[PDB]
Formats: structure tokens, C-alpha cells, sequence
RNA sequence: UAGUCGGGUGAUUAGCCAGACUCUAACUUAUUGAACGUAUU
């Protein structure tokens, strides 16, 4: 959790242990520690980490130690920042993934599509079926629509919208502001899915596709 | 009388309340809220002071806002006699508007803001008048600024009125002092304070008038 | 010009001085000095050279001081101090919040400006080597933050200097309502035998504070405090007994008392009895006829023999 | 130190415990002592030698004040006034200050409670921050334990800090001494307005 | 909902009000007084007919806007319809009576009235002769203030046919009248609340004997 | 009453004794620097 946090914000905190269920209950020290040794290759060979807890009323608190795996996480944010890099997976599926399917599935606001929606409830315990639902009829939809087609239109209808205004229609001059701002967002929307090196939706799909049918011995 | 049972299979903390056995739910608000607060206050005393022979003996400083809060007149007289010998160590800070818990209490202790403030006054003190044992028509008056008779009822001034309507006719009752009379009378009743302080009245101003006749 | 002065009286060259000026307010050491209950206070000493430049400053110009100023002053301290107050039933004591660290070459330069005594005049090319003379950076990467410290064999006079308008005003005000009035660095103390007339002391002081720092210098509000002839009242840790009369107190008296018996049965160790030698020759200087008393409890002849 | 020394056999109780920390007997015992020592009374009625109380409270442009000082009594003060002459204020400013005590008995380096900088600043205020100021009494050995809280409104530029270092040395000395051998500590609570609530059996706490 | 109506029947027997309610609906009637709709409805109209005149000139492209704008034009001409048709209370009257109910009964209170502070629209009151926010009002004040507003925008909603609204109709039950409140105000709450409701029958309870001194014992 | 001041006694920072004071009301502080006292010279 400590490495997700900072990968998504610089001064993410991850969890932490609880003095309530984490501390063994005849501690003699009255602490609990976690300590966790990562590697980065070999110029990073040992990456510690140690989550810390102390009892309450203890003389001395034990505070945790999460510096080198802040480190680790910034040089990661911070690189792909500037230059998009590829990132780390962190997961857990517990029993709790075995749950009953909902088959009604939520109108596409938009989150499923930026990028760090792959950290969202990683550790949760039973991944997020229904994103990849939403994420995958999206997917769809682009691939079957053109992309900058909504552009060419909006360029279109800012194209229209100015030469109304230009023929002496004042009052339509608020709705081309709005539809000039509405064509920026989508160029810059374009620009930044273009600066982002990401791959295009027909590929993305297909990728998917074929390793959902290469695991899942029953799924053709 | 405060006791836990089992019996029916969930835990209940039952009550002795006025002689009658009733669940903690089945408490006034009132009751319910001041026990909570003694409640409380003790658990944590005796979960602090284990070395204590009485752990209620035990330091600390105890805020408590509206002190009076739910209370009936009653309680209101009883309720800091009550905290203070419970809890003797305590340092209490508390707030109230009741004159009637001012009543418990030494002038010492009282904290007072000046009448027309502004959040400007320096330092607070304390009133000039002895609240502990003192009525409780004094203390709204001369500590909390209230009159004791309300000045927005028209009844509330009938006496006065009466008074002067005696003065204006030589003390002698005439048909406008003797309508207010009977008002009074119709309202207030035949065995109330303020219709035996017009007789009152009469009686005096006669009996001086006779003197003034004599002279 | 001020290089010039500076290096004839070092008996340096002008090249030299205006050199190690350039990064003279860096040129302090930092180290923790041990409050007498917990904690620590941090001080920032000059290095021996900056030491010798501020020193030769100090002495080639001379700043303005009133005479209620009672700290680092020739011939006074903390005895004239309390002495001032000594006669007087009612006491009121308020002190200065960061006190030092507030004075900013801004606050000097105003004081300057605006100094109704003579001050030297400086030409403005000299200014700068006179900030760097007198203030300290205590942020290596925010060369703008200059401010006076404490450890600085100048930083006395320049911060008596900055009050000596302060003093001026509130001296004369205070004179008015028979109300004696001295400053011990960042110490204020007012006393008066008039009932009721310090209550407005403090007010005064916020809007001459204001008036003349603006919000550069302020009072610290936790330590404003009011004593009589009902409570204990000090002066610099001098007590002012009921009889008006200058006292250690007997808490210290009684323990100096214990160290003198101590030392009559020969269990006092060279440190302790070291440090009761330096403690009585305080005790002579506050309260003298305490030393008699001793005495004469004691055997002229054992604190003699301690005295030697 | 000998300095610490002197103090300490003079009946200074931070002294003491400075010592205690540094040789880490006499001086442990001497602070165990001064929490524990007391008497009981001609009425039978257990008394500390060292009592604890707040003595004094300082507002400095705090909602409704703009500057004022409150003395207290160490048994009992009461506080009358009109509807919003900031009754409720004041015992809110003195709980934050005591959640300080609170949560260094609890943790070393605990943090407590702050004043609120979108509604405890004075609205008309010129200086745009408040101070909250507090001495505390613990006995002839710990005459004095200044706190201040404070904030700056939000937006301005400069940042008003608060001093609560005093309240956490005493904490200290309650949570170490208390670990080597069982003391009895101090009560601290609040009960305002929001105490009248409906009450529920069946919600039960699973946390702690 | 806030404006149905009939949302002055939720949550009516509860015991707290909806004081939550009450804010939401006077920032919305504030509102709508700084813009009416009808100003809207030309507008929407003159921008209807440009809209309409674009697609008569052949710019086809812009038909569906035309749809989209026809119909809240409908919409909006609707709400006003049915406002007209309720025989409502214009808002800005809805408001000032809201206002002199508030500022008579409640004694520190000389003004209420909303600011646009930074992003949001936030309550300001006159309290004791300075300006502060709702969340600045004492507890006895607020309370007070809650119960006062919460029966005045009641009243507003159930009795639009009525010139003072507050003359209407009801049952009004209140525990421990002098909760919070000091003796000096005890001595005019009852004055106050049925000056302001004449014809509310009121049952309460209280703990007070100045509360007392100001009813008839046949009231008792 | 309480708190405070402190002359004395007391192998003495305690305790005890004597005398006194009372604006709503002291909380004893910080060096190697500066100044003051003492020592050294
Ligand atoms: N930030 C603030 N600036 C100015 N006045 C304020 C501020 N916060 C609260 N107030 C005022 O202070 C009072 C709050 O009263 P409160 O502290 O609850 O006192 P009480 O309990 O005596 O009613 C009201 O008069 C309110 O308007
Ligand atoms: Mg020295």
C-alpha cells in the first residue's frame, strides 16, 4: 500500500497496523513490526521497509520506517511525469473475489479510463469486476466510433458558431465561447492521449481478449 | 438501584427509578442524560486511580456546559452540592443560566461578563452580591439583570398603576381606582399577594389621609 | 568610510576588511546551551574574527541609549534595576516575544531615520557592509533573512538602540501618572503606589509597539504579569521583600545557609564549595547585611577561612 | 549536571526527571513521590500534596474577544452571561488545550487538537491569527506550565505557531513513570450541549 | 425537491425539522430572485428564433442544439406555467416574509441574507449587531433560529393563497420551549412565536417559571 | 482563613518558632556573548 500511495501522490500514505488486532496480546514489548526487504536490481539491492505500531501508554513510540519505499515510489512518479514509463502491478485477491455478478452496470462518467484507475482498490481484496466491464464496453465504443470525428465535428459546428456571429448575431456569442472551450478540452484530451504514449483502444482490447481466452481453459 | 440482567437472554442495565424498576431506554431524557454524565465520569476515575481507596478521589479538570440542561427546578437545587462531594479533587468549569444553581454557589466562584460587552472587557469578575443561601428573585435581579415580574405584561404594572391612582385622589378609592381594584381582584384572585398589597394599600393611604384631616 | 575606520582601529587593510565582509553573516557557530529545568536555548556565536570587526564597530560609533535602559549598560545591572522599583507597593512586568531575532537591518535602518537623539550618519554605500557586519543569516539559502542574535558582542547595543525611542515615549508617558518605569533588554517592568493605574499599561504598550515596529515587535501576552505587597514581586531575579528592601529570598538564603553548614563539617566537594564562593560574593552585592548575619551565625573566622 | 542537582533536591520535579532520564533510583523514587504523596483530611477525604488545576486563560482575538484574561479557582468556577457572550468559548478553548495532555499520556510526540482557521479567528480582527494561552499548576515543585494555541487565518501568508512543548515534558513524566510503576493519572473530559442524544443499545463499539 | 411544495410535509413529525432543508431553499430562492426566468424564457426564446434562422439558412448541422434548446424553452415556460398555475407567492416575496419572521421572533437577529463568498453561496446573519455565518451562531441561537426557519418556510409552502402565509393553519408541538435559552429571553418567546403564528395552536412543555409568569393559568 | 514576606533556630534546600503584609493579580529565568560582583594579575 506504501508503494501504491506514493506512485499516485508524492506524500501518499499507505496503511497502517492497528494497535488493536495487529499487536500479539502478550507482547512483552508491547510493539509490532512488519519489516519487508525489496529488491530493484543491482543497483538497488535491498529496499527496507518496516510498518510499526506501539501500544498505548508505552514509555517510547515505535514509529514506522517508509523513507527508501517513498524514495523508490518518487523516482517512479517523478520520471514518468515527464517522460511515461512503464509501472509496476501490486495486487490481492482474497476469497472475497468468489461474490455474485451485478448485472446492471453504472453510466461511464470517465474515471475507468485515465490511467491511474489501475491503482484503484488493488489491495482491496477482490479486484474491480465491474471497472473492467465498464472499461471494456468503452473500449468498444471507441473502437467502433472514429476518434477526432467529434473533433472535426466540433471544429464543424465553432465553424458555423463564428460565422453566425460574424453575420451580425451577437447573443450566440456566450454559446461559441462554450463550444470553443468544449474543442479545446477535446484537442487537449487528444493531445494528451497522444503525449501519453498510450496504446490505442482496438489494440488494448485485443490484448485483453486474447489472454482472457489463452487462462480461462472454458472462454473461446 | 443500577443492576445488569441476564435472564431474557440479552444483556439489560436496569434501573430503580422513583421505586419503579425500568430499563435505561425507559428513562426521562433528563434522567437519562445526567446519568450518563456521572456515569461516565466515574468509569473513568476508577479505570485512573487504582491505587486510590476511593478512586473518585482522583485529579482532574471537569468542563460542563449548561449544568442545568433537562433539569427541573428541583434538581437544578441539588445538582453541585451533589458533583463536588462525589468528586472532590475535580477542578469544575462549568456554564448555566439558572439562578437557581447560582443559589448553591459562593460569589467567589462566579465569572460574570459585563452587560453591554462588545468583546472588548479585559478581565472578568465576580458579582457583588452573595449568591449562596440568597433568593432566587435577588439573583435574577441583581446578578443575571432580569426583572422578577415580567415587564411585557400589562398585569404586571396593575399595582403600580393602582398606587397611583390612589395618590392622585387624596388615598380615597373612586370609581376609576375601584374598576382597577376589581380588575385586579377578577385576575389575580381573592387570596393573591397582589390583591392583599392593594388592600394593603388602601388600609395605609386611608389611615394616613384620616391623619392629615386630623392636622 | 566605515571599512576605513575599521581598518585602522584592527590595524588591517581596507582590501581585508571589505573581503571578509562578504559572507560575515555566515560566520557564526550554532550550538545548545541548557535551560535549568528541561530543554535547550540555541545560540549563534560569531567567529573571532567577526567578533573583532563588531567590537570595533561598537566602539567606533556611538548609539543613542536612554537611561531607563538598564541591560549592558557601564556601571548598572539587575541591583539598580530592582532598586528603581524597590519603594514602589504595586509591580507590573511584560516582556517582548522573540526579542532579538525581531530586529531586522529594516528596524535598525528605520531607527535611524527616525532617531530624535544624534545618530552617526552613514553614507549609503557603507549600509551594506554594516548589515553585514551586524546581522546574521540563519537560513544558508535564504539570503534575505538577516536578523540580530543574541550571541553577538553588538547585538546589545544595537537592540538598546532600537528601543530608544520606545523608552523615550513610554518613560515620559509613564512619568505623568507617577508610574517608574526601566527596561532590562526584553523586560519590562512598571511599578507605581497609585491603586488601579497599571491596568492600562499593557494597552498602551501594543499601540506604541504598533506605532513604532509595526508587527515586528510584539508583546508576549502570557508573560504580562501583575503583583503588590499580597504576592511575591521580583525584579530580575531579585526579590523586593514588604520592608522595601532588596533580598535573594529566603529559599536562596536558606540554601546558601545549608552549603555554609555543609562546608563547617568538611562535606562540601571543590565544585560545590567553588560555586558557594561565587554565590556569596553575589549575595554581598545584593544584600550585604545577609553576609553579616552569617557572620555572626556561623563564626567570622569559618567564612573567612571560606573566603580564602 | 549538579546544576540539575541542586534543583532537584530543592523539590523541582522537571529536575528530577531530567536525572532520572540521563542514569537511564533516588531521583525515580523522588518523582514517583511527588504523584503519589497526599493525606487524608480531618473529613476523611484523600488530599494530594501536589494538586493539578488551570490557573489562568488568556484570549487574544479568539471568536467574539479580543483580548481577555480569566482567573479560576481550583474547585470550582462558574461562568453566566447572555446567549452568545461566548460561555461556550471559553470551555472550548481550554478542551483543545487539554487534548495536548491527553495525547502525550497516550503516545510520546502525540498531537492534539487546533483551533479552527475558518471560524475561531476574530471575523473583524486586524492581525488575521488568535492565540489561546494557558498556565497550568502542579504543585509547589511545577508552579507554572505554560501552553499556547494558535492559528493563523486561512489565506494568510504568514503562519502563526503554536507552543505546547511545556504540556507535553509533564505528559512525559506521567506516561515514563507510570510504565515502571503504576501511578494514578489525571481525569480529563468535556461534556457540552451535544451530551443529550438518543440512546442506542444495539450500536456497540468494536474498537478498542 | 426542496421546491416541491409538499416537501414541506417531510420529515415534519421527526422532531429536529429540516433546518438543512430550510438553507438549501433560501439560497435557492435567492436565486432565482437575481435572475427571474421569465428574463431566461426570452432569452431562451430569442435564442430559439437565431437558432431557427441558422437552420432556415442551410446550416443543417445545427438542428439538434435547435431540439435540445426548443425543449428547455418548453420546459422552462412549463415551470413558469406551473408556477403561474400554483398561484404561488413570487420568491422575492416568499423571501421577505422568511426574513421578518426570522428577525422578529429570533432577539439577537436584526439581518439574514446570502453572499457569494470565493466559489459558494453561504448565509450570513446580523447576530448581536456583527456579521457571521450560521456555524458562528451560539447553540441557543441556532436552535432558536432552526425552529423559527423551519416553520416559517413550512408555513410559505402550505398557505400560498394567504397574504401573510404565517396565518395559516396547524398543530405545532414543542418540547421544552426554553431549551438553551436565557431568562431574558424566556420572558418573550411566547410573545414572540404567537405574534408570529396567530393561528397555530401551539402545545408545548416547560421547565421554566419565567416562562410561566407571561401564560393564564387556564393555558396550564 | 488562605496566600505571601522573612528575623531566628535547626549535621540545615526539610521541619519548627517569632513577627509582619494584602491594587481581582509573580510563574525565579540564560552562555562561551554583553554587563555587573568576586578572584587572579
Ligand atoms: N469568529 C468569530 N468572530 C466574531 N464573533 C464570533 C466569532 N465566532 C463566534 N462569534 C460570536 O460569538 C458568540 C458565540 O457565543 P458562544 O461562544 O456560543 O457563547 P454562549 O455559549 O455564551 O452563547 C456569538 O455572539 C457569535 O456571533
Ligand atoms: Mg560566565
Amino acid at each position: 500500500s506504501w508503494f501504491v500511495a506514493n506512485i499516485l501522490k508524492e506524500g501518499g500514505s499507505g496503511q497502517r497496523l492497528s494497535e488493536m488486532t495487529d499487536i500479539k496480546n502478550d507482547a512483552e514489548d508491547r510493539y509490532s513490526d512488519v519489516s519487508s526487504t525489496f529488491f530493484f536490481g543491482k543497483g538497488l539491492k535491498s529496499v527496507p521497509i518496516r510498518l510499526s505500531r506501539s501500544a498505548l501508554g508505552t514509555a517510547e513510540r515505535r514509529d514506522s520506517e517508509v523513507k527508501p519505499a517513498k524514495d523508490l515510489a518518487d523516482i517512479w512518479r517523478v520520471i514518468n511525469e515527464v517522460n511515461t514509463i512503464n509501472l509496476p502491478t501490486f495486487a490481492l485477491y482474497n476469497v472475497e473475489r468468489s461474490q455474485p455478478f451485478n448485472r446492471n452496470i453504472k453510466d461511464n462518467t470517465g474515471r475507468r479510463e485515465e490511467r491511474f484507475d489501475a491503482y484503484s482498490q488493488t489491495l482491496g481484496g477482490a479486484g474491480r469486476f465491474d471497472h473492467f466491464v465498464e472499461w471494456y464496453i468503452y473500449l468498444h465504443k471507441r473502437t467502433v466510433s472514429d476518434i477526432s470525428s467529434s473533433i472535426k465535428e466540433l471544429e464543424q459546428q465553432v465553424n458555423d458558431l463564428q460565422r453566425t456571429v460574424d453575420g451580425g448575431m451577437v447573443s450566440v456569442k456566450s454559446l461559441l465561447e462554450q463550444m470553443k472551450f468544449k474543442l479545446s478540452e477535446a484537442i487537449e484530451r487528444n493531445d494528451a492521449a497522444v503525449s501519453s504514449r498510450v496504446l490505442t483502444e482496438s489494440v488494448q482490447k485485443s490484448i485483453v481478449e486474447k489472454a482472457i481466452c489463452s487462462v480461462v481453459p472454458s472462454i473461446s | 438501584n443500577i443492576w445488569v440482567e441476564m435472564i431474557t437472554g440479552s444483556d439489560l442495565v436496569k434501573v430503580t427509578n422513583d421505586g419503579h424498576d425500568v430499563t435505561i431506554d425507559q428513562l426521562s431524557d433528563g434522567q437519562r442524560v445526567f446519568l450518563s454524565l456521572v456515569a461516565d465520569l466515574a468509569r473513568r476515575m476508577v479505570m485512573l486511580n487504582p491505587l486510590l481507596e476511593n478512586p473518585l478521589e482522583g485529579r482532574g479538570i471537569v468542563l460542563i456546559d449548561e449544568i442545568e440542561l433537562h433539569l427541573h427546578p428541583k434538581w437544578q437545587q441539588e445538582v453541585i452540592l451533589n458533583l463536588r462531594s462525589a468528586f472532590p479533587n475535580i477542578q469544575f468549569i462549568i456554564t448555566t443560566h439558572s439562578p437557581i444553581v447560582l443559589s448553591t454557589i459562593e460569589k467567589r466562584c462566579i465569572r460574570e461578563f459585563e452587560p453591554n460587552d462588545d468583546g472588548d472587557q479585559s478581565f472578568l469578575d465576580s458579582p457583588d452580591m452573595q449568591t449562596k443561601g440568597s433568593e432566587n428573585a435577588q439573583i435574577l435581579e441583581q446578578v443575571m439583570n432580569v426583572h422578577s415580574t415580567p415587564p411585557g405584561i400589562a398585569e404586571s404594572h396593575w399595582l403600580g398603576n393602582f398606587e397611583l391612582l390612589l395618590l392622585d385622589n387624596s388615598g380615597e378609592l373612586d370609581n376609576h381606582s375601584q374598576v382597577l381594584y376589581d380588575q385586579i381582584k377578577a385576575h389575580f384572585g381573592i387570596d393573591s399577594i397582589e390583591l392583599k398589597k392593594a388592600d394593603s394599600l388602601i388600609r395605609i393611604n386611608k389611615m394616613k389621609n384620616k391623619l392629615n384631616k386630623i392636622r | 568610510s566605515v571599512i576605513r575606520g575599521l581598518a585602522a582601529v584592527l590595524r588591517q587593510s581596507d582590501s581585508d576588511i571589505s573581503a571578509f565582509l562578504v559572507t560575515a553573516p555566515r560566520k557564526y557557530k550554532v550550538y545548545k546551551i541548557p535551560k535549568r529545568t528541561t530543554g535547550f536555548r540555541v545560540i549563534a556565536q560569531p567567529a573571532k574574527g567577526l567578533k573583532d570587526i563588531q567590537r570595533a564597530f561598537v566602539q567606533l560609533y556611538s548609539l543613542p541609549v536612554h537611561d531607563a535602559s538598564m541591560a549592558y549598560m557601564k556601571g548598572k545591572g539587575i541591583r539598580d534595576n530592582a532598586a528603581a522599583h524597590a519603594g514602589n507597593q504595586y509591580l507590573l512586568k511584560a516582556d517582548l516575544e522573540d526579542f532579538f531575532n525581531s530586529i531586522t537591518p529594516a528596524i535598525f535602518w528605520r531607527c535611524i531615520e527616525m532617531s530624535s537623539a544624534q545618530t552617526p550618519q552613514f553614507e549609503p554605500q557603507d549600509k551594506l557592509f554594516i548589515e553585514k557586519i551586524l546581522f546574521w543569516q540563519p537560513i544558508k539559502r535564504r539570503k534575505t533573512k538577516l536578523i540580530l542574535s543574541v550571541g553577538a558582542p553588538s547585538s546589545p547595543v544595537i537592540s538598546n538602540f532600537c528601543m530608544y525611542e520606545f523608552d523615550n515615549r513610554i518613560h515620559a508617558a509613564c512619568k505623568k501618572v507617577e508610574i517608574t518605569y526601566t527596561r532590562y533588554a526584553d523586560d519590562l517592568t512598571f511599578s507605581s503606589n497609585i491603586p488601579d493605574v497599571l491596568k492600562a499599561v499593557p494597552s498602551t504598550l501594543e499601540v506604541l509597539l504598533k506605532d513604532l515596529f509595526g508587527s515586528a515587535l510584539r508583546l508576549n501576552h502570557s508573560k504580562t504579569v501583575f503583583s503588590s505587597k499580597a504576592h511575591n514581586r521580583h525584579v530580575t531575579g531579585i526579590t523586593i521583600n514588604n520592608e522595601e528592601t532588596l533580598s535573594l529570598g529566603r529559599d536562596r538564603k536558606r540554601f546558601i545557609k545549608h552549603l555554609i553548614n555543609q562546608y563547617k563539617y568538611g562535606l562540601l566537594d571543590n565544585e560545590d564549595k567553588a560555586y558557594l564562593i561565587g554565590l556569596l560574593a553575589f549575595a554581598s552585592h545584593i544584600e550585604p547585611s545577609f553576609i553579616t548575619r552569617m557572620n555572626e551565625k556561623y563564626s567570622l573566622e569559618l567564612m573567612e577561612r571560606l573566603r580564602g | 549536571t549538579k546544576q540539575y542537582e541542586r534543583k532537584a533536591k530543592g523539590g523541582n520535579l522537571l529536575s528530577a526527571f531530567e536525572l532520572y532520564q540521563r542514569n537511564s533510583g533516588e531521583w525515580f523514587e523522588m518523582c514517583r513521590d511527588y504523584i503519589q504523596d497526599g493525606h487524608v483530611d480531618e473529613s476523611g477525604i484523600f488530599r494530594p500534596d501536589n494538586a493539578f488545576y488551570l490557573r489562568r486563560l488568556t484570549l487574544k482575538d479568539f471568536r467574539r474577544f479580543s483580548l481577555l484574561e480569566i482567573k479560576l479557582e481550583e474547585d470550582l468556577t462558574v461562568i453566566i452571561g447572555n446567549n452568545g457572550k461566548g460561555k461556550t468559548s471559553i470551555l472550548y478553548a481550554i478542551a483543545k488545550t487539554l487534548s495536548w495532555f491527553v495525547a502525550n499520556i497516550l503516545k510520546e510526540g502525540g498531537s492534539g487538537q487546533r483551533l479552527s482557521e475558518m471560524t475561531d479567528i476574530k471575523n473583524d480582527a486586524e492581525d488575521r491569527y488568535s492565540d489561546v494561552s494557558s498556565t497550568f499548576f502542579f504543585g509547589k515543585g511545577l508552579k507554572s506550565v505554560p501552553i499556547r494555541l494558535s492559528r493563523s487565518a486561512l489565506g494568510t501568508a504568514e503562519r502563526r505557531d503554536s507552543e505546547v512543548k511545556p504540556a507535553k515534558d509533564l505528559a512525559d513524566i506521567w506516561r515514563v513513570i507510570n510504565e515502571v510503576n503504576t501511578i494514578n493519572l489525571p481525569t480529563f473530559a468535556l461534556y457540552n450541549v451535544e451530551r443529550s442524544q438518543p440512546f442506542n443499545r444495539n450500536i456497540k463499539d468494536n474498537t478498542g | 425537491r426542496r421546491e416541491e411544495r409538499f416537501d414541506a410535509y417531510s420529515q415534519t413529525l421527526g422532531g429536529a425539522g429540516r433546518f438543512d432543508h430550510f438553507v438549501e431553499w433560501y439560497i435557492y430562492l435567492h436565486k432565482r430572485t437575481v435572475s427571474d426566468i421569465s428574463s431566461s424564457i426570452k432569452e431562451l426564446e430569442q435564442q430559439v428564433n437565431d437558432l431557427q434562422r441558422t437552420v432556415d439558412g442551410g446550416m443543417v448541422s445545427v438542428k439538434s442544439l435547435l431540439e435540445q434548446m426548443k425543449f428547455k424553452l418548453s420546459e422552462a415556460i412549463e415551470r413558469n406555467d406551473a408556477a403561474v398555475s400554483s398561484r404561488v407567492l413570487t420568491e422575492s416575496v416568499q423571501k421577505s416574509i422568511v426574513e421578518k419572521a426570522i428577525c422578529s421572533v429570533v432577539p439577537s437577529i436584526s439581518n439574514i441574507w446570502v453572499e457569494m463568498i470565493t466559489g459558494s453561496d453561504l448565509v450570513k446573519v446580523t447576530n448581536d449587531g456583527h456579521d457571521v455565518t450560521i456555524d458562528q451562531l451560539s447553540d441557543g441561537q441556532r436552535v432558536f433560529l432552526s425552529l423559527v426557519a423551519d416553520l416559517a418556510r413550512r408555513m410559505v409552502m402550505l398557505n400560498p393563497l394567504l397574504e401573510n402565509p404565517l396565518e395559516g393553519r396547524g398543530i405545532v408541538l414543542i418540547d421544552e420551549i426554553e431549551l438553551h435559552l436565557h431568562p431574558k429571553w424566556q420572558q418573550e418567546v411566547i410573545l414572540n412565536l404567537r405574534s408570529a403564528f396567530p393561528n397555530i395552536q401551539f402545545i408545548i412543555t416547560t421547565h421554566s417559571p419565567i416562562v410561566l409568569s407571561t401564560i393564564e393559568k387556564r393555558c396550564i
